[PDB]
DNA sequence: CTCCCGGCAAATTGT
DNA sequence: TATAATCGAGCCGGGA
RNA sequence: AAUU
């Protein structure tokens, strides 16, 4: 609907905002890992083998990551009303 | 329903239709005015009819 | 200006015992004239607990200091044997017609607002009439006929009313 | 208060059971009282007979039964249940050969009952079976319209139950007969029936010039077997004329009391207009292996007759009300049952050969599929069977009497002209010229008259008294149309002393004609002017003074009132308001004589003479179709002795068993400052501080959870992301809870459902992710309040799968039902009308202290504009309000009759003891005449309105009695200049509300194909702007405005959702794209294989897909 | 002539 | 998959 | 089937 192409841009656009904020390594992680890249939410595993990482790794960046994204969102209030 | 103190050029308009017809100004104005954070919290404000202040 | 009925949870609801369902009932409560005889008393509570082969009355209603109730022969309830009716009515001062969608006054869960007719003035004429100082005709003789519940008094209304009415004059003062 | 009734006519008889015409019809279709052997034949009792035996083995029928109702009425309408009854037959099958006889019964599924008010319940739903008007089957005989001197014959049998027949002379001489639109010379028919030329030369010869033309040598020299076959290949091309075949053809389609149904009226129809008898509904016989002719003859020998001039016969007029008849309950019902009857035997004969050939008995070879079927056609989708108009008891009472050309069997609405909607002469007493639809509809649709009865046959009969000499009996005929031209019938206000006729001249009708006759020549007389009205109709008081076009509005608009909680009968009636409540049904009485036991809320409870304890439940607070409240109040106390017939509780819309569609409030007729322009209407605040016109109303809200592929819907109290504000009302399960408040937006009943496999977008994975809340399976379903809606929550029904006496719809698990009430006080917007036609909408409501009061203080409530009355000749309301003012100071109500009422001199002695109540009190409480109303007297003797030197209080009385009184404007204090009519008038407050019609949408669905809003307020819809609508932006050259319509405000996809953007941006709006609907276009153009090409300038194609559609 | 196909006001609501 | 079965069941104007 |  009218109102929904609007919000789903609106928030596609928030999202992009954010992800800049971060590195490119630990940013790219993320999108490979919720799908927002090729539509599948990859295994820690397969994350490691395209950084060519461990597992582990993979999961420290991850976390950091989205607590970083967590202090810009606590900071700019940007995506608190897209959660509806 | 007649209107005799209404000008030649005017009409009477309920508020409750007035405010789904310009709902998309609405927000806007809501956004300008301090009154909602942004345009997506303005249009849940309006949803239930209890939250309109 | 509110009621709440024991084991009644909306207006469209019907006691058990009782003849008049509760639509009617709260018909009946609007009419109760109700006097605080304390000036600082905005807000009292009337508690009624009525129960077998009785018509409840406003009578019945039990006594609280400083309130009369001027019309305690009025209906309320039809009763039947193993009809229990217990109720709390919440009586305020106001002014005009506050209808109940608009104060939506609920003292409890379960309480039903009530549409409140505040004004005590129940018919206003006033009559003119000609009259002489007997040298000087086409004079006019001025009759306020006024009618109340009882609960203020129609000499109480005039000067009320005259009061509002000279505060009103004096707005005239500051000009832009 | 007292009651006063005038008129001077005694009514012999009263009103006939008004729902008869329902009632009656079924009882007689099903007979489920009578025990077998003692049924007649007619209803299912004939069908059976009709369908049995079946050849082929051979299948008898023996008797049906009707079972007990599995639920009860109330049970079904909860349950979404058809209240029926179960069928079952007794059957024998015989094996013709062997001799061998199985005998079971058989179950052919449920039969619907219709319940004591004559209402059906199909699927939950109340029903209405519309009576249908026809033309009576029988033989007519018509002017034929291009050769004026010539006529044509049709014999008509009952509807689908066999072809027309015309017999036309054409010009070359001989005699042609049409059947399924093929023409052939009669005389070939004549020669099969066995006629030789010696038995018809002698019969018709005496009609000189049309005998010859009958007279075919080639047809005489063929024997009736000759004919036959010859006939048969006229009529059915192709098909090989077998001597077996064709017998089977022509029976089929003459002799069969099978396929060929003439009426039992067309019978009589028939045997009246030619003198003959017939053996039987067929216009022929199969009897001693040859065919033996029963209508042809006869129906030949009266159309030359005519043509010749013969004495003593006709033309039939086919308007006429012996010719057109109506079809009842019972028989729609029956007809259908019949269908489904024979779909059964066509099962019967396949499965009497396939299978085994002898081990068959009647419940293995019963499929009561194809009968369940066509019964529940007729119910569920047939156009007579409407759901119930039951807005007030009255709105059902009229439903029931009401009568319809159209429907399976009748004329269509883009095919029926003037004729047939045209007041017949022979409507009088019969149908009410009066109550018609106003538009498409009018005089297709009409209503019984109030004395009129339908009888056997489906004539509408009309009772008149009998006049033997000069005096007036007291038997009363019911009479046909045909039967009543016979005689001179004097009006029913011929006046009497006695039983005898005391005037020396009357008038009277002859063919409805009206002449001037001597009591010597009266025959009959008209039992009342009630006769020749509806219900509806007969409930305007004062209707001789209502032009009938207003009368019409009055009538139907009384349909629509909303109960109300106050309710109060007219303080003018006619007389009619008690009978209509109590054969509605909705009031309550006693039984016999007897002692009130018990008086609750919720029940009655009566000791009679019997000595038995009877206990009446009351309906309380229940919805209706159109969301009314039908409720019923207690009436009488503990212990109250009541007699049998005394009124227990009241129905909606009743007062002390009085017709209550509205209230009596005092209303002046004057203009006021524009509130009153064009039928607006001013009503004082007053009325809602006492709650007049105060109703309930109940809507009903539904939700159901399913399985799905993706897993079950589930009814829960727990939905994602929502607060506890949100969820405060809403019980342990998920639903709201008995008494809360609910608004616009506000949670009903919970659900979920789970979210589809393109689930949480990666961009809602992520946004969640964020947040430290993981995207959860369930998306909220949950059922809300509707914009505009809501009130307190009165009751829920939960129905799941798996709880005792419940079983749903496959996939569905359960279902919630919340019932939603509120009380509506009139506002601006709401619609009132009284009894004469005048309508208008609330514009204004002012504070008591506004209103034009009374001297002594009293305000009026409803201010009307004289400007209605003039234009639209419906002065009946006007003496309303003066023998309304009347009755206001002496505190009495009035009964006052149609045609014969209070008249004018009468109205005035009532207005004179009124206005000693309504002066001398003052004069006594020491208070004179006002100054004002001095002025005013003043400006009235200029008027001619008073007689000039008449003190004060005699002008004043002329003045009151004129119906006019002194008003002073609440405004100013000042007088109105002029003397105003006030008084009592009766006013309803109709179902069309504000409330219900406002809507206001800025975006919200689409349609599939499309891409355009969806239509109508319970959708969400928006407004359609339609060709005549874009004409309007044309001519005012508005090509901007019209383009956004046809764009952003629409199809244009790309168009609506930049616009929108932009507004919540602040933006100006961007100029618009390509509609969808064109695509649309294109591409179904090209499914047509039409190239449909977009160019530019150059003559290059234009892609409007932008390389979508293009490989 | 006869027949065969095309037309036959608008918006709205309701089960 | 093998007895034998063999042909169905609304009025109106205008243009070829 | 209603409303205008």
């Amino acid at each position: 609907s009218p109102v929904d192409a609007a919000t789903q841009s609106l928030l596609s656009e928030e999202l992009e905002k954010a992800l800049s904020k971060l590195s490119e390594r630990e940013a790219m992680v993320l999108k490979l890992r919720k799908g927002l890249i090729d539509g599948r939410e990859h295994t820690l595993e397969e994350v490691g083998a395209f950084f060519g990482v461990t597992r582990e790794r993979i999961r420290q960046i991850e976390n950091k990551a989205l607590r970083k994204l967590k202090y810009h969102e606590s900071r700019t209030r940007k995506l608190r009303d897209f959660l509806d | 329903v007649v209107g005799p103190q209404l000008k030649l050029h005017q009409c009477g308009l309920p508020k409750r239709m007035a405010l789904e017809l310009f709902k998309p100004f609405l927000l806007k104005k809501m956004e300008e005015k301090g009154i909602a954070p942004n345009v997506k919290a303005a249009r849940r404000m309006l949803e239930r009819q209890r939250d309109i202040k | 200006t509110s009621v709440y009925i024991e084991d009644v949870l909306h207006e469209f609801s019907t006691i058990p015992g009782v003849k008049e369902d509760v639509v009617e009932i709260i018909l009946n409560l609007k009419e109760l004239v109700v006097r605080f005889l304390n000036p600082s008393l905005q807000t009292v509570t009337l508690l009624l607990k009525a129960e077998g082969p009785k018509e409840v009355k406003a009578r019945d209603f039990l006594p609280v200091a400083d309130v009369e109730i001027m019309n305690p022969d009025l209906h309320i309830a039809t009763l039947e044997e193993g009809g229990r009716l217990n109720m709390e009515v919440r009586v305020d001062r106001g002014v005009g017609y506050v209808p109940a969608e608009k104060h939506g006054i609920k003292d409890r869960i379960n309480a039903i607002p009530v549409d409140a007719v505040f004004s005590p003035v129940r018919r206003v004429a006033f009559q003119v009439e000609d009259t002489r100082l007997g040298q000087r005709t086409d004079l006019d003789k001025l009759t306020l006929r006024i009618w109340t519940d009882g609960s203020v008094t129609p000499l109480e209304a005039l000067n009320q009313a005259v009061e509002i009415l000279r505060e009103h004059l004096t707005y005239f003062s500051n000009p832009q | 208060m007292e009651i006063k009734r005038f008129g001077r006519i005694r009514e012999v008889i009263p009103l006939p059971p008004l729902t008869e015409i329902q009632v009656e019809s079924y009882r007689r279709a099903l007979q489920a009282d009578v025990p077998p052997e003692k049924r007649e034949n007619v209803g299912i009792q004939a069908a059976f007979r009709e369908t049995f035996p079946i050849e082929e083995l051979v299948l008898d029928f023996l008797e049906y039964r009707l079972g007990e109702p599995p639920f009860p009425q109330d049970e079904c309408r909860e349950k979404d249940l058809t209240y029926q009854a179960p069928l079952y037959a007794r059957l024998q099958l015989i094996h013709k050969d062997t001799g061998l006889i199985k005998e079971d019964e058989v179950f052919l599924g449920h039969i619907p009952l219709m319940t004591e008010d004559g209402s059906f319940i199909i699927n939950g739903a109340d029903r209405v079976i519309v009576s249908q008007i026809h033309r009576s089957p029988g033989v007519y005989f018509t002017p034929d319209p291009a050769r004026p001197g010539r006529y044509i014959a049709s014999i008509i049998p009952l509807p689908k139950r066999g072809p027309w027949i015309d017999l036309e002379v054409e010009p070359n001489g001989v005699v042609s007969m049409k059947v399924n639109k093929r023409k052939f010379p009669l005389v070939l028919l004549l020669r099969v029936l066995g006629y030789d030329q010696e038995t018809l030369a002698r019969e018709l010869g005496a009609y000189g010039e049309l005998v010859q033309g009958l007279m075919d040598e080639s047809v005489f020299a063929m024997r009736p077997e000759e004919a036959l076959i010859r006939l048969f290949t006229l009529l059915r091309p192709g098909d090989p004329p077998k001597r077996d075949k064709a017998v089977a053809y022509v029976y089929g389609l003459i002799a069969d009391p099978r396929r060929y149904d003439l009426g039992e009226a067309g019978r009589y129809k028939a045997e009246e207009k030619l003198g003959i008898r017939l053996s039987g509904r067929t216009l022929a016989r199969f009897e001693d292996g040859e065919f033996k002719d029963e209508v042809f003859l006869p129906t030949l020998r009266y159309l030359f007759a005519l043509t010749a001039g013969v004495p003593g016969h006709e033309v039939d007029d086919i308007d006429h009300l012996g010719n057109r008849r109506i079809r009842t309950v019972g028989e729609l019902m029956t007809d259908q049952f019949r269908v489904g009857l024979a779909r059964l035997a066509r099962g019967v004969r396949e499965r009497m050969l396939m299978g085994s050939e002898d081990s068959l008995t009647p419940a293995k070879l019963v499929n009561s599929r194809p009968l369940e079927a066509a019964i529940r056609e007729f119910f569920s989708r047939s156009q007579l069977s409407q759901f119930k108009d039951e807005t007030n008891p009255l709105s059902s009472l009229r439903h029931k009497r009401r009568i319809s050309a159209l429907g399976p069997g009748g004329l269509t609405r883009e095919r029926a002209g003037f004729d047939v909607r045209d007041v017949h002469r022979t409507h009088y007493g019969r149908i009410c010229p009066v109550e018609t639809p106003e538009g498409a509809n009018i005089g297709l649709i009409t209503s019984l008259a109030a004395y009129a009865r339908v009888d056997e046959l489906g004539f509408i009969r009309t009772p008149y008294r009998r006049v033997v000499g000069g005096v007036v009996t007291d038997e009363v005929v019911y009479m046909t149309a045909t039967e009543e031209d016979r005689y001179t019938i004097a009006q029913a206000n011929t006046p009497l002393e006695g039983n005898r006729i005391a005037a020396e001249r009357v008038v009277a009708r002859r063919k409805g004609e009206p002449v001037i006759v001597s009591p010597e020549e009266v025959e009959f007389m008209d039992v009342s002017p009630k006769q020749v009205f509806s219900v509806n109709t007969n409930l305007i008081p004062f209707l001789e003074h209502d032009d009938a076009n207003r009368a019409l509005m009055g009538s139907n608009m009384q349909t629509q009132a909303v109960p109300l909680i106050r309710a109060q009968a007219p303080v003018v009636m006619t007389g009619l308001e008690e009978r209509v409540v109590r054969d509605s049904l909705a009031a309550l009485y006693a039984e016999e004589d007897g002692e009130v036991a018990k008086v609750d809320g919720n029940r009655i409870v009566v000791r009679y003479e019997d000595g038995r304890l009877v206990e009446y439940p009351l309906r309380r607070f229940y919805r209706s179709n159109q969301g009314t409240a039908l409720d019923q109040r207690p009436r009488v106390v503990v212990g109250q002795r009541v007699r049998k017939g005394d009124l227990l509780a009241d129905g909606p819309a009743s007062e002390n068993g009085f017709l209550a569609l509205g209230q009596n409030v005092l209303v002046a007729i004057m203009p006021f400052d524009g509130y009153n322009f064009e039928d607006a209407i001013v009503i004082s605040e007053e009325l809602l501080k006492r709650d007049f016109y105060t109703s309930i109303h109940i809507e009903r809200y539904e939700i159901e959870a399913r399985d799905t592929k993706l897993g079950p819907e589930r009814i829960t109290r727990d939905i994602p992301h929502l607060s506890e504000a949100a969820l405060r009302d809403l019980d342990e399960e998920g639903v709201v809870r008995i008494g809360a408040e609910v608004k616009p937006g506000d949670i009903l009943v919970g659900r979920t459902s789970f979210k589809g496999e393109s689930e949480p977008t990666p961009e809602e994975r992520l946004l969640r992710s964020i947040f430290g809340e993981k995207a959860r399976d369930v998306k909220d379903t949950s059922l809300r309040v509707p914009p505009g809606e809501g009130g307190i929550v009165v009751r829920t029904v939960r129905l799941r799968r798996g709880d005792p006496g419940v079983e749903l719809k496959p996939g569905v698990r359960e279902v919630v039902r919340v019932y939603v009430a509120q009380k509506r006080k009139l506002q601006v917007g709401d619609k009132l009308a009284n009894r004469h036609g005048n309508k208008g909408v609330v514009a204004k409501i002012l504070p008591v202290e506004d209103m034009p009061h009374l001297p002594d203080g009293t305000p009026v409530d409803v201010i009307l504009n004289p400007l209605g009355v003039p234009s639209r000749m419906n002065l009946g309301q006007i003496l309303e309000t003066h023998l309304g003012l009347a009755g206001y100071f002496l505190g009495q109500r009035y009964i006052s009759p149609i045609f014969d009422g209070a008249k004018e001199p009468e109205i005035k002695e009532l207005l004179a003891q009124a206005f000693e109540v309504y002066f001398g009190k003052r004069k006594g409480e020491g208070f004179g005449v006002d100054k004002r109303e001095v002025e005013v007297l003043r400006r009235a003797e200029k008027l001619g309105l008073v007689t000039p030197g008449k003190t004060p209080e005699e002008q004043l009385k002329e003045l009151f009695l004129q119906g006019k009184v002194v008003l002073y404007d609440g405004r100013t204090g000042e007088p109105i200049e002029g003397p105003i009519v006030v008084g009592q008038m009766f006013i309803m407050k109709l179902y069309h509300m504000v409330e219900d019609k406002m809507h206001a949408r800025s975006t919200g669905p689409y349609s599939l194909i499309t891409q355009q809003p969806l239509g109508g307020k319970a959708q969400f819809g928006g407004q359609r702007f339609g060709e005549m609508e874009v004409w309007a932006l044309e001519a005012y050259g508005a090509a901007h405005t019209l383009q956004e319509m046809l764009t952003l405000k629409s199809d244009d996809i790309e168009g609506r959702n930049a616009a929108y953007e932009a507004i919540i941006k602040g933006e100006d709006v961007p100029e618009p794209s390509v509609p969808e609907s064109f695509r649309v276009l294109v591409k179904e153009l090209q499914a047509l294989a039409l190239d449909v090409q977009t160019l530019d300038e150059k003559d290059n194609p234009v892609d409007i897909f932008e390389g979508l559609a293009s490989k």
